[PDB]
């Protein structure tokens, strides 16, 4: 397979910015390269084909170019509708060889750094009756995406018993949110008092906690 | 207008079989090449197979050779993907698309390879002083121990969307999925306003509505 | 009792009077739109204007030439990556296996380096490995 090495895997930009996404083929693919846009919940959309031909109905702010094995998609003035994921593709030989795609580039909205609002939820008594306890930590509306979550049980740092999930950028304020779940047995949960979620972002850590034997 | 309408996806056990259809309108499928491209949840695009009834060829990704068969019926202007000996790694949204530079795409059809079906338990994430910041309180629903994907969540049957965050599922060490959905609401409203998460799990035909009440 | 200007079968037809006793008058010859032609063994388009003022279905037609395809009532050059090597009713075809992307309006796609097309084979033939 000819590989398409797409870079960067993501970038943050503002409306009106010039944006460039580059894809390097692992050998010559002639001009047999296309570029696609995809938004969540939707099928991909063809932008550019034959390396530089603009597909009908795609605005002229999109352009494609080739230099040897390097292919670039340029957006001359990023529009609100252009925040999306972009993929290159090669089809050299029109069937002679495996079709391959780049791994994609996510184009996100740049905004200022934002500290999360941090909340913690003890396990529900409904769940405790079932023999498992889940403690949930919520990091609400922060930016950039990068954050470290650490769990503590009676000041004992936990490891390997939590999992976390992140939302895509919020359409209103362009932030992210993140949830982390600590899983213990009921028996372990009722053996301890203080449960704490610590969120670290840059120069700031925020620890949210609760006393199992308080209200 | 050109349209590609897919059907035939769904739930299948490992080793089982499915047949996808791609019905074309607005052009003559015989004169085109058609392609199947799949997308695993959270991943990129992967070519699966190609066919040209005009040139009389079929081509397959190595990962599906010997298991999938691409075909067409030009008299029905439809393309097909017969998928046998399905594997967990085959779970994806499958698209059909026209031409190597894929200008028209079907709407996608989800193929889910499952070894078990289990509906979720839904636990409340109650608002409290550990989930309050001034005029704002966070609350939510923890959706635990379901399989397979997906689950969707709404609040108050769609009447509440502002401030909702529904997170991607995680795959627990148990083999089952879990996600959470949260919403931020005015903390003054907590005594008076009712907040219900609506959790839908098509694969088990289960919906759970859970009133989230303040803790006491 | 007047048939209007029409585009039909990639041919332009003039305004004609209806109810003419002469087949030279009620039936008119169409002229091919740009990049359309009448094939070597084809009928030149002619259309009859009826007494009530409505055109009948024409006899004969023009066809888009090599490198062009019919889009609505016009002939449009094949897109890059496509070709059409003869005047025919056919759309442009996507380049065959082991060819290189074609420019706009192409009559064939060039073979990939190391591949060839035998002269007896049409341009739709995919290229084969040079031994
Ligand atoms: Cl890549
Ligand atoms: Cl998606
Ligand atoms: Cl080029
Ligand atoms: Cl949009
Ligand atoms: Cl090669
Ligand atoms: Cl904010
Ligand atoms: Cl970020
Ligand atoms: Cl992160
Ligand atoms: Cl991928
Ligand atoms: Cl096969
Ligand atoms: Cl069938
Ligand atoms: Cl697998
Ligand atoms: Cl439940
Ligand atoms: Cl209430
Ligand atoms: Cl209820
Ligand atoms: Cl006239
Ligand atoms: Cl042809
Ligand atoms: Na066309």
């Amino acid at each position: 397979d000819i590989q398409m090495t797409q870079s960067p895997s993501s970038l943050s930009a503002s409306v009106g910015d010039r944006v460039t996404i580059t894809c390097r083929a692992s050998q010559s693919v002639s001009s047999a390269v296309a570029w696609y846009q995809q938004k969540p919940g939707k099928a991909p959309k063809l932008l550019i084909y034959s390396a530089s031909s603009l597909y009908s109905g795609v605005p002229s702010r999109f352009s494609g170019s080739r230099s040897g094995t390097d292919f670039t998609l340029t957006i001359s003035s990023l529009q609100p509708e252009d925040f999306a994921t972009y993929y290159c593709q090669q089809y050299y030989g029109y069937g002679g060889y495996p079709i391959t795609f780049g791994q994609g580039t996510k184009v996100e909205i740049k905004r200022t750094v934002a500290a999360p609002s941090v909340f913690i939820f003890p396990p529900s008594d409904e769940q405790l009756k079932s023999g498992t306890a889940s403690v949930v930590c919520l990091l609400n509306n922060f930016y950039p995406r990068e954050a470290k979550v650490s769990w503590y049980v009676d000041n004992a740092l936990q490891s390997g018993n939590s999992q976390e999930s992140v939302t895509e950028q919020d359409s209103k304020d362009s932030t992210y949110s993140l949830s982390s779940t600590l899983t213990l047995s009921k028996a372990d949960y009722e053996k301890h008092k203080v449960y704490a979620c610590e969120v670290t972002q840059g120069t700031t850590s925020v620890t949210k906690s609760f006393n199992r034997g308080e209200c | 207008e050109v349209q590609l309408v897919e059907s035939g996806g769904g739930l299948v056990q490992p080793g089982g079989s499915l047949r996808l259809s791609c019905a074309a309108s607005g052009f003559t499928i015989y004169y085109s090449s058609m392609h199947w491209v799949r997308q695993a949840p959270g991943k990129g695009l992967e070519w699966v197979a190609s066919i040209s009834s005009y040139y009389g060829y079929t081509y397959y990704a190595d990962s599906v050779k010997g298991r999938f068969t691409i075909s067409a019926d030009t008299s029905k202007n439809t393309a097909y993907l017969q998928m046998n000996s399905l594997r967990a790694e085959d779970t994806a949204v499958y698209y059909c698309a026209r031409y190597y530079a894929m200008d028209y795409w079907g709407q996608g059809t989800l193929v889910t390879v499952f070894n078990q079906i289990k509906g979720p338990s839904v636990f409340p994430l109650a608002p409290s002083s550990k989930s309050t910041s001034g005029g704002t309180a966070a609350l939510g629903c923890l959706v635990k121990d379901y399989f397979p994907e997906p689950v969707t969540v709404s609040w108050n049957s769609g009447a509440l969307t502002s401030g909702v965050h529904t997170f991607p599922a995680v795959l627990q060490s148990s083999g089952l999925y879990s996600l959470s959905s949260v919403v931020t609401v005015p903390s003054s409203s907590l005594g008076t306003q009712t907040y219900i998460c609506n959790v839908n799990h098509k694969p088990s035909n289960t919906k759970v509505d859970k009133k989230v009440e303040p803790k006491s | 009792k007047k048939c209007p200007e029409l585009l039909q079968g990639l041919a332009h037809f003039p305004e004609t009077i209806a109810g003419s006793d002469a087949p030279s008058l009620a039936t008119v010859a169409g002229t091919c739109v740009d990049h359309a032609v009448v094939p070597p063994g084809g009928e030149e388009p002619r259309m009859h204007c009826a007494v009530d003022g409505e055109w009948l279905v024409p006899i004969g037609q023009c066809l888009c030439q090599a490198g062009y395809e019919k889009v609505e009532d016009a002939c449009q050059a094949c897109s890059p990556g496509f070709f059409k090597f003869e005047a025919s009713e056919s759309p442009c075809l996507e380049c065959p296996e082991h060819t290189l992307p074609s420019p706009e309006g192409a009559t064939s796609c060039e073979c990939e380096e190391g591949f060839f097309r035998a002269p007896q084979d049409p341009a739709s033939m995919p290229c084969t490995l040079v031994p």
